[PDB]
């Protein structure tokens, strides 16, 4: 019944 | 050769600013744009407003995850900088054109890149703010954006116009004229 | 002109028939170049460019990241889509229809008539030119689609012709808006 998303993957922070 | 082509997140974060953008789209028209700095979902639509619901706290999350990944892809690629583009400016009616009947003038500007513009009008010569408006960065398959501009107006023979779109890809601001013919 | 570094994350859905065919893909920018994505019909996060194998490789070793991205065609395109099965796919703005004559410049030494359709979606659109009793097929141009941005289209199709006493001129235009379709005319010399 609510908007869904695409969640943003995160580079890997070193 | 989809029916339908949707973006449930077309995210964008630059370091200029710092500035970033999140809205959702469906068949190439903004769906909704999520306020950033004030936390809130404006839908643009009556329809929309009424029927759906996004929480603006994920827009921000994931801006902030966009940030997280920036900064990495800079030191990646040895700080390379975006180029700039130049930008195709038209401008048009929204309705037939008859002196007397309120209308709006429509500014496209196609091809933006990076996502910085100043889109404003003149009135005979004259910076005009009252029933200026805009829609937020649109999305295009090149991975590039296009923006457009609205003004009310009252069609009126003493009467001209012109869009002003300011970009670093020009070398000086540009003028699209646009009068009832 | 300041130096600008510009990211841009899509998480975007491709749709045909209805949802009997849906494609997820992801798309990871640095300035314009997508350097990584992931598209439902490989499966895998794949590195475009030489500037995504850190990227690729860092999602593709977290098997709860590939599986919770695989599960987002239907946690997030099929998911939506229903949303906008009763909102946006339904949603239908009648045209309204203006036939003008070219004034002057010139048409090519033959004269225009103008039909503007405007302020409709979605952008399923037929316009026809008549004259009389026959359909114009030579002599018509029509400008492409036209996006207001607003969730409203516009289209504008002239027919070139030489103004006859008699001679009755008129614009069909069919939208998915209206049962019964739109029919303006204009009489030549009056
Ligand atoms: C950045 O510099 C590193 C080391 O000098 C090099 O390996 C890499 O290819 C460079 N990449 C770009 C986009 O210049």
């Amino acid at each position: 019944l609510v908007e869904a998303l695409y969640l943003v993957c995160g580079e890997r922070g070193g | 050769v989809a029916d339908h082509v949707a973006s449930y997140g077309v995210n964008l974060y630059q370091s200029y600013g710092p500035s970033g953008q999140y809205s959702h789209e469906f068949d190439g028209d903004e769906e909704f744009y999520v306020d950033l700095e004030r936390k809130e979902t404006v839908w643009q639509l009556p329809l929309f407003r009424r029927f759906r619901r996004f929480d603006p706290q994920f827009a921000l999350t994931n801006i902030a995850v966009l940030k997280h990944n920036l900064n990495i892809v800079i030191k990646r690629s040895n700080s390379t900088a975006a180029t700039n583009e130049v930008p195709e400016v038209t401008v048009f009616s929204k309705s037939p054109v008859t002196l007397g009947q309120p209308n709006t003038l429509i500014c496209l500007v196609d091809n933006i890149f990076p996502p910085v513009v100043n889109i404003t009008w003149l009135s005979n010569g004259h910076s005009v703010t009252e029933g200026v408006s805009e829609t937020s960065f649109l999305s295009k398959s090149d991975h590039s954006f296009f923006k457009i501009s609205y003004l009310t107006f009252l069609p009126s023979a003493d009467e001209i116009y012109d869009c002003k779109v300011e970009h670093w890809g020009l070398d000086e601001p540009l003028l699209k004229h646009w009068e009832p013919e | 002109s300041p130096e600008d570094f510009v990211y841009q994350f899509k998480g975007m859905c491709y749709f045909t028939n209805g949802t009997e065919r849906v494609r997820l893909v992801t798309r990871y920018i640095y300035n314009r170049e997508e350097y990584a994505r992931f598209d439902s019909d490989v499966g895998v996060y794949r590195a475009v460019t030489p500037l995504g194998p850190p990227a690729a490789e860092y999602w593709n070793s977290q098997k709860e990241v590939l599986e919770r991205t695989r599960a987002e065609l239907d946690t997030v395109c099929r998911h939506n889509y229903q949303l906008e099965l009763r909102t946006t796919l339904q949603r239908r703005v009648e045209p309204t229809v203006t036939i003008s004559p070219s004034r002057t410049e010139a048409l090519n030494h033959h004269n225009l008539l103008v039909c503007s359709v405007t302020d409709f979606y979605p952008a399923q659109i037929k316009v026809r030119w008549f004259r009389n009793d026959q359909e114009e097929t030579t002599g018509v141009v029509s400008t492409p689609l036209i996006r207001n941005g607003d969730w409203t289209f516009q289209i504008l199709v002239m027919l070139e012709m030489t103004p006859q006493r008699g001679d009755v001129y008129t614009c069909h235009v069919e939208h998915p808006s209206l049962q019964n379709p739109i029919i303006v005319e204009w009489r030549a010399q009056s």
